[PDB]
């Protein structure tokens, strides 16, 4: 089957940041571009950008252009978001998923706490 | 863009009828192929969300009869002809027209 793992969740310090991996598997790597999204504690989701593997097109949302990086490692099918200088803002799920509705596979969150 | 929906949460019994609506600033229709570029999600409570309807009212594979997107241009709907148990969820309608990919706040079915 498709599966995307990703990074155990993280409990972090203000003004410290994190890097969540998405482990891709099950699909060529490089067809879907990798999508990521964060989930407001209460109810809520923001798209905050995603990373075309093979063409390097990476578009993020101007409301994370600062926050977030999107990386990726080609040899081991892996999608990386650095998220820096959290605040308790930042405390969230965040979700990596394949493409925009033509595949619809999605990472089982990572929770992120910052205290 | 803005994508605001209504309500925000609501409580139905299983069994009966539920819309929810999702407005935006901004027509989602692309007359290059005729096409509304609006999507449903359902997220479950520790669950990742899924897709439930594409171009406002196209099913995706696996998903009941019983939800049915409709609406064009700026004014779009999600109905569930008769709640279930297994339908307690937030919806969310996301822009899939432009840059950035904004979702609506969603609606939060709750049951009695
Ligand atoms: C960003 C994303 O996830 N792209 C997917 C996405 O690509 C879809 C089909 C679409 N792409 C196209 O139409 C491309 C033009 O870039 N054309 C052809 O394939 C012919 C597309 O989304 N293109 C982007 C540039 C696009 O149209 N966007 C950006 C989001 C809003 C939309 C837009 N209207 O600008 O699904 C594909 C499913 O096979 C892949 O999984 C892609 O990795």
């Amino acid at each position: 089957q498709v599966q995307l793992q990703q990074s155990d969740a993280e409990l972090v310090k203000p003004g410290s940041s994190v890097k969540i991996s998405c482990k891709a598997s099950g699909y060529t790597f490089t067809d879907h571009a990798i999508h990521w999204v964060k989930q407001k504690p209460e109810q809520g989701l923001e798209w905050i950008g995603h990373f075309s593997p093979g063409n390097t097109d990476i578009k993020y949302n101007d409301k994370f252009k600062g926050k977030a990086t999107l990386t990726v490692d080609r040899s081991s099918s892996t999608a990386y978001m650095q998220l820096n200088s959290l605040t308790s803002e930042d405390s969230a799920v965040y979700f990596c998923k394949t493409s925009t509705f033509f595949f619809d596979y999605w990472g089982q969150g990572t929770t992120l706490t910052v205290s | 863009l803005v994508m605001t929906q209504s309500p925000s949460s609501l409580t139905v019994t299983a069994g009966e009828k539920v819309t929810m609506i999702c407005k935006s600033s901004q027509s989602l229709l692309n007359s290059g192929d005729q096409k509304n570029y609006l999507t449903w999600y359902q997220q479950k409570p520790g669950q990742p969300p899924k897709l439930l309807i594409f171009w406002a009212s196209t099913r995706e594979s696996g998903v009941p009869d019983r939800f049915t997107g409709s609406g064009s241009g700026t004014d779009f709907t999600l109905t569930i002809s008769s709640v279930q148990a297994e339908d307690l969820a937030v919806y969310y309608c996301q822009n899939d027209y432009s840059y950035p990919l904004t979702f609506g706040a969603g609606t939060k079915l709750e049951l009695k």
